[PDB]
């Protein structure tokens, strides 16, 4: 029974190599996490900048754009 | 004879043995160790299954940070106009520099000529082509000025999935560019949070504000069609999906203006057969298929061992046997040698085929008074039936 | 044996439905039995006056 | 060996089928005229709280043969469909008419997480059987027993966790099970088909909106 | 021998839930990355189509024209 | 089919005794309980290990195996100080458990 059982502890060296495939791959996913939260950053910063220039510029109806600017004042614009 | 039986050593050997259960606790503590093995396997076969799924997905095409399929290469958009009062030149150019340690007189370089597949300056004098040298050197004759759109197609080998979309596309999604599975599972993400998916079937469809614009030419923003999602998954595939992909850039060669061989700024970029090679999609499947051929090379050796397990299992049960009767026999050595003989004369008896009666215990007269009770009734029962 | 389980379990889950549903329908016929013989009697010792 | 414990999952799944006098004995058996009172209580603690019910659930559990369908593919779900029915619905009758307090153990997180994997078993084992009617009677009835299982015995858990309130750090080990908990591409896959059916998918849509839930709770 | 099969079963199990809570924050962090980014472009896109009803020509037609293109990062290697 | 529970009640069935949906009910209640509940005619019909155990071959190779262990006893005239002891361990189980803790020190 134990010249059986040393056989699949030496088996499982091969699976244990594949838990360190895996980290690698979700290595790889916490990179395109990061580069893709960067590219959102940047350009949701960007738009909402011209977006004030925008309502800098441009000054029923007054209260609708002062309501717009209450928006895009703070980053509330995901909501 | 697979005999699920003689598996257990029940009670009367690990009780004078105990060894034994440190033997059955051995082999249950294989038992749960080879069903590790099965999750395992089990597990082997979904994560291979799920990458070669999202292989075409872009949280494995765009990151690359190892080493990136591409290298970056810098344009000028150069002009060259003299022989003018201040035949008035158009000497123009486009020359392509290789972003590396290297040089302008580099001989073999890959430049714009080498690689590219098409640079289609369209120009306001006479538009030029590029069919798959140091540079572009257009000049033609003219006074006033001439503006020149500069177009730059990337290298568009099948082998880059990344495709851009739609003008309406981009303001929806978020994605300048991308991949078909995307652009397929990002409008399915978008339906189900604003509660577009209905009920009559799942197939159903709510279009949206931002939806009757992505058919434009179709004619959908006349009539707010709650369609099927079919002929939404049948839509964005070539009707916003494919363009090969273009660079664009707005500028005149000048009249006055001396050259512009080492002032202006370009950014595209391109080798390619590296990242599509060693995909997690197949160094799984090639480890999985490496882990099977270890254990179809490591199954027979256990197999050999069973049989002399089992080989000696029917050896301890034949010991034990014979264990057993040799110690009734010590124990008492006269009711043991009754119960011996006894049990190997009726042993006989039914092995022949005979039955009945022990003969030389009917043959008294005190069977007979003992069972009074039994002969009064088959008596009774022979001689009312008429076979006395 | 399994289609005659699960017809076993699908009988019980409509029965425990039926009588939540015969009691609205009881108590809706009754009390618009009420609701008839209240307005029945609402004209009733109208008239005796 | 032989089918001879195939034949209790059906007495256990025919005789949960009235509400009558047989699970109200079965209740009072599994959770807690005058001289079997005392005969009851005799055998009850004879029988070495709450080992009976986790050993018939545990047995229950087996009988639905997860290593060997998955070991190696629609031959002996073809075969063993009938007991398998029955024995989910059986566990289904279980955990949704019985379970629901005298408790001092959780009984649905040591069977969640009981180093066999149970969940991961009958998520593979829905996978299987939702890749070969649309890749032979009972098998839509079993998908959603599969499911509809896997939904409760979660929802279970965090019910014993929240009436029980001394193992706090179960969120954690709830969504720490390697292949329970099916991902977005397949469901994004389910979606997708006309082959596979209404209900099917509204089980595995509620699947993943536990598994949202799950993930905001947790911190 | 049964203490190191129970060592190495242990490891092998705590490996396990950790690569599995690992890919299950991975997976919500990309759905509620998507999630915003739908939610951004949407509203951008409504209140530009609100707000269009000299400068503010000029202003507006800018906005919309970096809308219309949205760009990314520049990564490649280095030259030097 | 899969007639009913109606169907299972004594009073729509016959009995000792000394319309037309219980005649049309009945039909579908015989004809679904008797391709259910029929025995199989063909083989597996050895069901188990315990029912295919012969007790002749038993008793046969128990005659047997009780008259040679008793010649082995009394018929065997080696005395009781020449019967030579048998060894505990193998030639194998020797080398295994001289490797194994060789390699203990691990």
């Amino acid at each position: 029974q134990m010249e059986k059982l040393d056989a699949k502890l030496n088996h499982l060296k091969k699976l244990e190599k594949f838990m360190e495939l895996e980290r690698k791959t979700l290595e790889r996913q916490q990179e395109n996490l990061l580069i893709q939260r960067l590219n959102f950053n940047q350009n949701s910063s960007k738009i909402v900048n011209v977006l004030s220039k925008c309502l800098n510029l441009i000054s029923e109806i007054r209260s609708q754009i002062d309501h717009f600017k209450s928006m895009l004042s703070k980053p509330e614009t995901l909501s | 004879h697979s005999h699920p039986s003689d598996m257990v050593i029940p009670d009367h050997l690990a009780e004078l043995i105990p060894e034994l259960y440190s033997f059955q606790q051995l082999v249950d503590s294989e038992k749960r160790l080879d069903h590790f093995i099965h999750l395992r396997n089990l597990h082997m076969k979904r994560m291979v299954a799920q990458w070669e799924r999202s292989k075409l997905s872009q949280e494995f095409l765009y990151p690359h940070l190892n080493f990136p399929n591409v290298k970056f290469l810098r344009i000028f958009i150069s002009n060259v106009s003299e022989n003018q009062p201040w035949n008035a030149t158009w000497t123009m150019r486009i020359e392509g520099r290789l972003l590396d340690n290297v040089q302008a007189n580099d001989p073999a370089r890959e430049k714009f000529s080498s690689f590219i597949e098409s640079i289609v300056v369209d120009f306001k004098l006479e538009s030029v082509k590029w069919q798959y040298f140091d540079g572009l050197d257009i000049k033609r004759v003219g006074s006033e000025n001439v503006e020149c759109t500069i177009s730059i197609l990337r290298k568009s080998s099948p082998e880059e999935p990344f495709m851009s979309y739609s003008p309406q596309l981009t303001a929806i999604i978020g994605l300048k560019s991308g991949t078909s599975h995307d652009a397929i599972f990002s409008i399915y993400k978008y339906i189900h949070l604003n509660e577009l998916l209905t009920n009559d079937q799942v197939s159903i469809v709510k279009l949206d504000t931002q939806l009757i614009t992505l058919l434009p030419s179709s004619l959908k923003e006349s009539s707010p069609d709650t369609m099927k999602l079919t002929d939404l998954l049948s839509l964005i595939n070539s009707t916003h999906l494919l363009p090969l992909q273009p660079i664009e850039i707005d500028y005149t060669v000048r009249v006055d203006k001396a050259s512009t061989y080492g002032e202006l700024v370009l950014d595209i970029e391109v080798a390619l057969k590296f990242n599509n090679t060693q995909r997690e999609s197949q160094i799984g499947a090639a480890e999985l298929n490496e882990n099977a051929r270890e254990l179809e090379q490591i199954k027979p050796k256990i197999a050999l061992q069973d049989k002399e397990i089992t080989s000696v299992l029917s050896n301890l049960h034949e010991s034990n046997k014979r264990y057993r009767f040799f110690k009734k026999i010590s124990e008492d050595p006269v009711k043991a040698l009754n119960e011996c003989i006894a049990s190997t004369s009726n042993a006989l008896k039914v092995l022949s085929g005979d039955e009945g009666y022990n003969e030389d215990m009917v043959r008294r007269a005190n069977f007979y008074k003992e069972n009074e009770a039994m002969l009064r009734e088959n008596i009774e029962v022979i001689l009312s039936n008429g076979r006395m | 044996d399994a289609l005659l389980t699960n017809q076993l379990y699908k009988n019980h889950e409509l029965l425990k439905l039926e009588r939540k549903k015969t009691e609205a329908v009881a108590r809706l016929k009754s009390m618009n039995k009420s609701a008839i013989n209240q307005y029945n009697r609402r004209q009733d010792k109208k008239n005796k006056r | 060996w032989g089918k001879y414990q195939t034949f209790g999952v059906d007495i256990l799944a025919k005789l949960f089928s009235l509400e009558k006098p047989n699970l109200n004995y079965f209740k009072s058996i599994l959770l807690n005229n005058h001289k079997d009172k005392k005969l009851l209580r005799r055998l009850l603690n004879l029988y070495n709280r709450h080992n009976l019910l986790n050993d018939v659930v545990s047995f229950l559990f087996s009988a639905i043969p997860l290593q060997q369908v998955l070991s190696q593919p629609s031959l002996l779900i073809d075969q063993f469909s009938p007991v398998i029915s029955q024995s989910l619905t059986s566990i289904l009758v279980i955990v949704q008419k019985i379970l629901p307090f005298n408790f001092n153990k959780n009984l649905p997180f040591v069977w969640l997480s009981s180093e066999e994997n149970i969940g991961s078993g009958l998520l593979k084992l829905s996978e299987i059987i939702l890749n070969i009617n649309n890749s032979k009677v009972l098998l839509p009835s079993i998908n959603i027993s599969c499911v509809q299982l896997i939904k409760c015995l979660v929802e279970k858990s965090i019910c014993f966790e929240n009436c029980l309130n001394n193992d706090p750090e179960i969120l954690k080990k709830i969504a720490s099970i390697p292949n329970l908990f099916p991902t977005d591409l397949e469901i994004f896959q389910l979606f997708t088909n006309p082959s596979v059916d209404i209900q099917i998918i509204n089980q595995y849509q509620l699947l993943y909106n536990l598994k949202n839930d799950i993930l905001t709770n947790l911190e | 021998q049964m203490e190191k099969l129970d060592a190495k079963l242990n490891h092998l199990k705590k490996l396990e839930k950790f690569m599995e809570l690992e890919r299950k924050t991975l997976e919500r962090q990309q759905e509620n990355l998507l999630i915003q980014r739908l939610n951004f472009n949407q509203n951008s896109s409504k209140i530009v189509n609100v707000l269009s009803k000299e400068e503010i020509r000029s202003q507006i037609d800018h906005f919309k024209s970096m809308l219309s293109k949205p760009e990314t990062l520049s990564i490649g290697k280095n030259p030097f | 089919n899969i007639p009913s529970l109606t169907s299972f009640a004594e009073e729509n069935n016959y009995q000792y005794g000394y319309t037309y949906a219980q005649q049309q009910l009945n039909k579908q209640r015989q004809d679904f309980e008797r391709v259910r509940l029929r025995p199989e005619q063909l083989s597996n019909i050895i069901h188990d290990e315990s029912d295919t155990i012969s007790f002749r071959s038993n008793l046969l190779k128990n005659f047997i195996s009780s008259n040679d262990a008793f010649n082995m006893l009394s018929l065997t005239t080696v005395p009781c100080d020449r019967i030579e002891k048998s060894r505990l361990f193998s030639e194998k189980t020797i080398r295994y458990l001289m490797q194994k803790q060789h390699e203990m020190k691990t």
